[PDB]
């Protein structure tokens, strides 16, 4: 993506992202989807239980075909946070349809974003 | 959408105060129903655990919605009921065991539906404020909930305020190919809450 | 902010290439010339291919010396021709004397000489990629001699420093993933390989 | 509808201004793309093919749409993006022949998608002014194009200002019974041309 | 008065360290790097210790010389090096060609270089005390090279002189009563010494 | 009474602001004095435990108040000191353990009160605002403490603001029959708590 291409050729950066999640399946297909974020410092949840009780939000991409989430703040330099995909229902077919799905995660960034300090790229070619 | 208060009246007395899910029931062809007490439901999760069993006394009210998820080749009905004071009884040692008077978050399958588990018809449970839910119109149901009590501030982990009853009254069916199961989800929202 | 800009982004001085003129052993010569260019490394390629069109000046210092880090008082000239013009072929040919063909003189021990060059295109601006049907963007060469009369036995090793300025681009591009292979052409390799890192699960992290 | 404007400004400067239909592609559960040279494409077809030909100078804008026609029981996804100044690049005599190069109104298939056939990770072609399509959302993508170029007025039969690339991200699946090829249509309508 | 000042006790110009790049006998390598510090010196670490909280820029000066007081006319390499970046390893090695590591050029008979440095830190100010849980404070390098392709056989001595500009202090604290031992730490000696001079009697003086 | 602001500057930006009264500490005629973390002295008791070993950002002003308790037939001087970025050195590992770099809510005991552990003539440690405690004039001590710091907002379980340090400088004596003990207790109350 161009924001982790153009971030090696700084040091420093902080501010907020946004991730948005799209889904390519049959129009008669139905269920619902968890999305979690846990802040940076933390151990990764064990259940859907844990996740539940953090920064959350649900899905039913049978009545929405995207959805979008905003990270509050993170800062870097030169043990940062992690999202999980859990199921809540399974998914739900009429018959003589696929009963296969894909998503997308289109990620990027926000308004408040800076970079501090120049330097040489390492991924060279 | 279609919002039903229960008669007529709002209680009207950030962290606890926020929507809970809680777990997905899988409905078959052959099933009864489930039910939750709901004083207790809460008692095991979230900060509204803690602070429940630790203070004495305790009053809120509720909110509650009920979602299902379901294609265009299924077919069925439910209903889903508020009961205000839903004592079970045993059918012939005259004392039903822990389990069935306080189940945890999941809920207890009935046992008896046609008598409701109680010696009630079942056609006569619409004097409370019940809501539909057809297979072939729409697919959720939203319930208002005061504090009704006879006594102000009562315990939390002692007292069961009401229960909430979830029946199928038409038979789940399909045909070959189609998914053998729909789910049915349930999520909960204290509102104006005190201790 | 400042440091998140196109014009601090392309502002730096930066070797380009190094030029020797030898006049010993197999090889007596007095000239060499060089052919401008400003993708002649590949970090400056991948970084000027962030656009398609681009226009600027250019400012270009010398740095010259011998092979033990010594510098003599030995007097040398440099020569810039345009495009379109013949180029030397001689120690001591006859276009080593053109009233047109810009040349600067400077000794051996002395600061080092700093020119300017403007922007050199018969269009609006330069083109990296051009969908239409040796440097494609000609600018010119440059033309080193020693004035002698004859041979000297010393080499002389020389370093060129390029500097841009007033610099606008366009539109943007995406970067490259693969490896170079060849100048002027996008040809690429037929093995494949992926832009990310490798992980053992689509569950699993450190 | 969602009609999305390159770079935000129009060209802005009967016979030869109409709408021309393409030919239809074939879209299988194996396919990797199409891309055409959009200064060519109609170098051989009409009106506006004679006067390029015979006229030394060339410039115009462009308005393109693609369509598609499937049903309720299809799955997939496609990408449509705009790429000034397309050069193609050939993996290892360093030379690609004229077909790739200069392809005729029925375009080229891509060969290596996830490079693009040119070393770009097609992870990052939406800079470029791209659209979506997927299967159970809409059908239809509008593209305005103004006349991007260094020098003003340039040839028509020796350069190529832009192309158009179409690339199934997610493939098309189906069921037993059902048509195991959706069509796809382009149609172009030059907007402020000159000669 | 003005002399009892905060502004003039620090603002002054002092050693800092000496730096020998050595191309002779064992020993044949081109370069040689020194990591920046400002408490290299115990009196410097004294003077520097009076403080917690400090905020300033740096002036750097350099003198060369050969080993006998000589100045001839060899080319040399001075290269600054941020923090957070590869450091060269080899007299010829990649790093000695970028566009991001500020490097200078000057011969060995001319007036010394002189060079500025901004305040570089992550946060408002430097530290010397830390009470949470290779210098500390860490500012950068400097790359020194002789310009030449084989070894040359002679050596090169170099010293380096500070000067600290705009200093604000914040919050004070007692001096220094025991001896030094370590770097980056305040462990001291088990051998306690007394901080006045010693008296025969409570009574007597001279 | 005579209380001294820090600096001259307070902090300025129910349940998590009280006093808290720490363990006693007994005085004898031997002894050198004890000192205590001031970030973490509060990490492992009362909610501020809780919200701060979760939270992982934090910044608070304190204030300090200590009490003595004696006779007129006793006699000893005190000095009360408020140290920022107090670092303990190791005599001759050169790395002192956990135990004395952080102490629990008890404190640690000085080892070598002269240099005040740390190398420093503690005839000077008095640009600190510090205050005095005579057996003959008073038994009582107040501190205000703002949040001094380089960097905002920094952690609470890896960084130590500050710390608090009372040292005999007169030694305590007595004659027969009195108490050979007098306590003295130590409170705190956070002020202007941010997490």
């Amino acid at each position: 993506t161009m924001v982790g291409q153009i971030c090696r050729y700084y040091t420093q950066w902080s501010g907020s992202l946004k991730v948005t999640f799209m889904f390519t399946g049959s129009f008669m297909a139905t269920g619902k989807m968890l999305i979690a974020y846990t802040p940076p410092g933390s151990a990764q949840p064990a259940t859907r239980e844990a996740a539940m009780l953090g920064t959350h939000i649900v899905w039913d991409f049978g009545l929405q075909s995207s959805v979008t989430l905003v990270i509050p703040w993170i800062s870097n330099t030169h043990a940062t946070g992690i999202v999980t995909i859990w199921y809540q229902t399974n998914f739900v077919v009429p018959p003589d349809t696929p009963t296969e799905a894909n998503i997308i995660a289109l990620g990027a960034a926000q308004k408040n974003f800076t970079l501090k300090l120049c330097k040489d790229t390492d991924e060279i070619q | 959408a279609n919002i039903v208060l229960s008669y007529g009246e709002w209680p009207e007395y950030v962290s606890v105060n926020r929507f809970y899910t809680l777990s997905t029931k899988s409905w078959k062809t052959e099933s009864t129903g489930w039910y939750w007490k709901f004083p207790d439901v809460l008692n095991d999760t979230g900060v509204f655990g803690q602070n429940a069993q630790f203070h004495y006394l305790y009053r809120s009210g509720f909110c509650m919605h009920v979602q299902c998820n379901a294609s265009k080749f299924h077919q069925g009905a439910l209903l889903v009921a508020a009961i205000p004071e839903f004592v079970v009884a045993a059918s012939s040692g005259l004392y039903p065991d822990f389990a069935h008077t306080n189940p945890g978050k999941n809920g207890q399958e009935f046992r008896d539906p046609y008598v409701l588990d109680a010696g009630i018809p079942l056609s006569q449970a619409l004097v409370f404020p019940h809501q539909w839910i057809n297979l072939r119109t729409n697919n959720c149901a939203t319930i208002i909930m005061p504090y009704v009590n006879a006594l102000p501030f009562d315990s939390a982990l002692n007292h069961s305020n009401f229960g909430l009853v979830v029946i199928p009254i038409s038979p789940l069916k399909y045909c070959n190919g189609a998914t053998t199961e729909v789910p049915i989800t349930l999520t909960i929202a204290p509102l104006n809450s005190e201790f | 902010v400042n440091e998140a800009s196109v014009e601090h982004f392309y502002s730096r001085a930066g070797l380009v290439g190094v030029v020797e003129v030898k006049d010993s052993g197999t090889s007596l010569d007095g000239y060499t010339v060089w052919p401008i260019d400003v993708m002649g490394f590949v970090q400056q390629r991948r970084k000027l291919e962030l656009s398609t069109y681009m226009r600027f000046d250019a400012e270009f210092t010398f740095v010259s010396n011998l092979n033990d880090s010594t510098t003599p008082g030995m007097l040398l000239q440099y020569m810039y021709v345009p495009p379109g013009a013949p180029k030397p072929d001689s120690r001591k040919s006859y276009q080593w004397q053109t009233a047109t063909n810009p040349s600067v003189f400077a000794k051996l021990s002395d600061p080092p000489p700093q020119v300017s060059v403007p922007f050199m295109s018969p269009a609006t601006a330069y083109q990296w990629f051009y969908d239409g049907y040796c440097p494609n963007n000609m600018m010119g060469h440059f033309a080193i001699r020693t004035v002698s009369e004859s041979t000297t036995g010393k080499n002389v090793h020389v370093r060129v420093y390029m500097r841009i300025k007033h610099v606008r681009a366009w539109v943007p591009r995406p970067l490259r993933s693969q490896a170079y292979m060849v100048k002027n052409y996008p040809t690429y390799s037929q093995t494949i390989t992926n832009t990310a890192t490798d992980r053992a699960s689509i569950t699993t992290t450190d």
